[PDB]
């Protein structure tokens, strides 16, 4: 399973 | 903005028979960037169907890649390798041997 | 901190406007929130730099937002409609990981779309003295304020004396009452109290004022009728002290 | 054993020519599960091994909407990255990140990592307390401000030791028959005369998984990386991985080398000689 | 990414417990926040579920099984009177998207230490006989209702504080322009029999 959060630099 | 060589290795997914059904492996590691143009070569023409994996890279950043394509290995048929990379002056041919 | 610009805006139905939004130096991302009254805010729209990330409940038939340089941001309406009278927010984040992060927001553009201007009123502004028998009873004087027959609802209440605003001893009511609560087009009333101990409303050189701030029209709308256009404008009423 | 899962993100700007090219892929171990490329006709996450085909229609709808979601982010960061290091919109650019957990012989939670890196150099990482960003340089150090105070970590912290984890434990049953096993290395040992006094002797290991082993070579019973060559392992393209190691000696004295293999399918290792 | 904020209004008194609900309804992996607004100033976080921390007194709880996040404090405090939003970051929705709750306004009823119910008439500083009534320095049990009579108008009781003097008074207006309107018979809901209803 992917990981859900979106980051960003 | 870092550069690095890509190793090369030419070979079977068995052990050579001639007249047997097998696969020709060209795996290419430790390269960066990406954009890499890699043929195989039967008595020096360009194979074409060839797949290759997804790309996908090792600890310490630099890619890898495995081309591979369904071949019959005779005796006299020459089989090679020919990878092209900004990292090279020109492009490098990797001769297959049956004991390498 | 967040800037929002301009803070309160009256136009009519079916035509045009544009709000502007500063964000905080630095912050990677910019969110346009509509807020109606008794709901929580609802997001229109939310840049990431100069790109859209989540365009999905923004009216796109009526709604328009731009980010070009990724820094301040526009909100249009092309044409309002009714139901478009609302708070609007721009707020930002540093930006490592959009809205999984505090918000920090503007104070807001208070909207309000109208089916005529011809409605619009500034407020009368009345203040009322202590009277003697709550200082006789407790020694303390209460001063009451009241605007009256505003529309729409954009004002803001303040007290000063001796020519300094005051905000001990101050209350104001948080929303303003319907003058006739049958109409839509109601006018409004609004309250204001300054309590002060007895000795100081008994000193004749002691001078208060109170100051309503109303949000009218701008000096480019069409206006047509026999009394003075409602502007944006500043009316006050004064008290002197007395023994 | 111990047993892993990690995912790697590479995307590459190409400007003039599209969108930055986004490739994902996830590994269990030495096995690749899953893949993801944003040029690609299917604009779907696909299935890579036997064993996650049967997850069901719903973790495909599920995984290719988030991996659809972090392609986007990496764009934005090749955009944010060029403005870090004052670069120009020309040069084409590559962002990667990886992530994963490990898991130990009890199949407990091990270790956790999540690093990104920029241009091939290292850019940020997770530290192995999972509570402390590595930054380098000092458009990294916005980047570590940026991730300190969104609580970045204390996402991921939650993502590597619970999620991460159970799911690395799901796949490891569900693909028992091909991650649990241990394939001993086929071996075989080749002469070749390289002059009229020296001669290569090659050690070989062939199909055996997983990728680790140890091939090495002794001289009357003495480890001699001396006169060696020891190539990296490679896949053998059907899920197993061949290696080998070659010292070259001078002939009539090649009984005195030995070549011993360390593997896991090996219940004791394994000496050969010519 | 419903968030319900289930009451719209909560009223309670200075030094009395503080519990508002929030419930949430997200099929994905969210991260929760509560953000305040007080009055004449902006909406503003108050605090966030991963940084497990406590502000202003407050607490809430992440609660999985019951999809919770309730705002709690032991010792309410009229500086606490505010608008609460619960909001519920959505990590499957792009950009991590925030949904807020409808809100609830919270009020802090303040202690009358020295009640002293009175009905005052003030009349106009300049013309003359507009005149308005004046209830105040009532308990905060004392609810103000409005009037049967749609032409006089009542406000809401409100609360001022004469800080040096550490003063605290609840307040509200009745007035009318219909000119036979009384102060004697302005403010019939339920005050106290005690009212001060000065003589003329």
């Amino acid at each position: 399973r992917l990981q859900s959060l979106q980051t960003y630099v | 903005m870092i550069q690095r060589t890509p190793k090369i290795q030419v070979y079977s997914r068995h052990p050579a028979e001639n007249g047997k059904s097998n696969f020709l492996n060209c795996y290419v590691s430790g390269f960066h960037p990406s954009d890499i143009e890699v043929d195989l070569l039967k008595n020096g023409e360009r194979i074409e169907k060839v797949e290759h994996s997804d790309l996908s890279f090792s600890k310490d950043w630099s890619f890898y890649l495995l081309y591979y394509t369904e071949f019959t290995p005779t005796e006299k048929d020459e089989y090679a390798c020919r990878v092209n990379h900004v990292t090279l002056s020109q492009p490098k041919i990797v001769k297959w041997d049956r004991d390498m | 901190g967040v800037a929002q610009s301009p803070r309160y805006k009256i136009i009519e139905k079916r035509q045009s406007v544009a709000f502007w939004c500063n964000p905080i130096s630095g912050h990677a991302t910019l969110y346009w929130y509509q807020q109606i009254l008794g709901q929580g805010p609802k997001l229109l729209i939310q840049f990431q730099n100069n790109g859209v990330v989540d365009d999905s409940q923004l009216p796109k038939d009526r709604f328009s937002a731009e980010r070009l340089k990724g820094v301040d941001s526009t909100l249009k309406i092309q044409p309002a409609k009714l139901e478009d009278s609302a708070v609007y927010l721009c707020a930002s984040s540093l930006g490592g990981a959009g809205g999984a992060d505090t918000q920090y927001f503007g104070p807001g553009t208070r909207l309000t779309v109208l089916e005529d201007l011809k409605n619009v009123f500034p407020p009368e502004v009345a203040v009322f003295e202590p009277s003697e028998a709550e200082i006789s009873h407790t020694q303390k004087a209460t001063l009451v304020c009241l605007a009256t027959g505003f529309y729409p609802d954009h004002v803001e209440l303040s007290w000063w004396v001796n020519g300094k605003e005051v905000h001990s001893g101050v209350c104001t009511d948080p929303q303003p009452l319907k003058e006739q609560p049958a109409l839509n087009d109601s006018r409004y009333a609004l309250s204001s109290r300054l309590r002060v101990s007895a000795t100081f409303w008994q000193n004749p050189r002691n001078h208060f004022r109170c100051q309503v701030q109303f949000y009218g029209l701008s000096e480019n709308d069409e206006w047509t009728q026999d009394r003075a256009k409602p502007v944006t404008q500043i009316v006050s009423a004064e008290a002197w002290g007395r023994a | 054993g111990s047993h892993s899962m990690r995912y790697f993100f590479t995307s590459v700007s190409r400007p003039g020519r599209g969108e930055p090219r986004f490739i994902a892929v996830g590994y269990v171990d030495d096995t690749q599960f899953v893949r993801f490329d944003s040029d690609a006709a299917s604009q779907r996450m696909e299935p890579r091994a036997p064993w996650i085909e049967q997850e069901g229609p719903e973790y495909w709808d599920g995984e290719t909407r988030k991996v659809k979601a972090h392609s986007q982010t990496h764009r934005v960061d090749l955009g944010t990255l060029r403005g870090y290091y004052n670069q120009s919109e020309a040069g084409s650019h590559t962002v990667q990140r990886m992530y994963g957990c490990d898991v130990g012989s009890d199949w407990r939670f091990l270790r956790g990592y999540h690093q990104y890196a920029y241009d091939g150099k290292d850019y940020i990482a997770l530290k192995e307390d999972l509570r402390s960003w590595t930054a380098a340089d000092m458009a990294a150090q916005t980047t570590k401000h940026k991730w300190e105070a969104a609580h970045v970590a204390e996402q991921l912290r939650a993502y590597l030791e619970g999620t991460c984890v159970e799911w690395l434990r799901r796949y490891l049953e569900n693909g028992k028959e091909t991650l649990q096993r241990t394939d001993a290395p086929k071996t075989h040992m080749t002469h070749h005369a390289v002059s009229d006094h020296e001669a290569t002797l090659r050690c070989w290991a062939l199909s055996f998984y997983p990728a680790e082993i140890t091939l090495t070579w002794q001289r009357d019973g003495e480890d001699q990386t001396q006169d060696t060559e020891l190539v990296e392992t490679r896949p053998a393209g059907d899920g197993t991985f061949q290696k080998w190691a070659a010292v070259v000696v001078p002939s009539g004295q090649e009984q005195r080398y030995t070549c011993h293999v360390q593997h896991e399918g090996l219940p004791k290792p394994l000496t050969l000689r010519w | 990414q419903r968030v319900t904020q289930p009451e719209k209004l909560l009223s309670v008194f200075k030094g009395a417990p503080v519990e508002l609900k929030c419930n949430y309804s997200y099929s994905g992996s969210p991260e929760l926040f509560w953000y305040v607004q007080y009055s004449r100033q902006r909406l503003q976080l108050l605090l966030r579920h991963i940084s497990r921390e406590s502000i202003k007194g407050f607490t809430a709880d992440l609660n999985k099984g019951e999809t919770s996040f309730h705002l709690k404090k032991p010792f309410a405090q009229e500086e606490d009177s505010a608008m609460y939003y619960c909001a519920l970051s959505g990590f499957n929705n792009a950009g991590n998207m925030l949904t807020f709750g409808g809100g609830t306004r919270l009020m802090v009823k303040p202690n009358i230490q020295n009640p002293d119910p009175a009905v005052y008439q003030l009349r106009d500083s300049k013309s003359s006989d507009k005149s308005v009534c004046l209830f105040t320095d009532f308990d905060s049990q004392t609810n103000v209702s409005q009037s049967k009579d749609s032409d006089v108008y009542i406000t809401d009781k409100c609360v001022l504080d004469m800080r040096s003097m550490d003063f605290k008074s609840n307040s509200a207006v009745a007035w009318s322009n219909k000119s036979d309107f009384a102060c004697a018979n302005a403010f019939n809901n339920s005050i106290i029999p005690e009212d001060t209803f000065f003589p003329s």
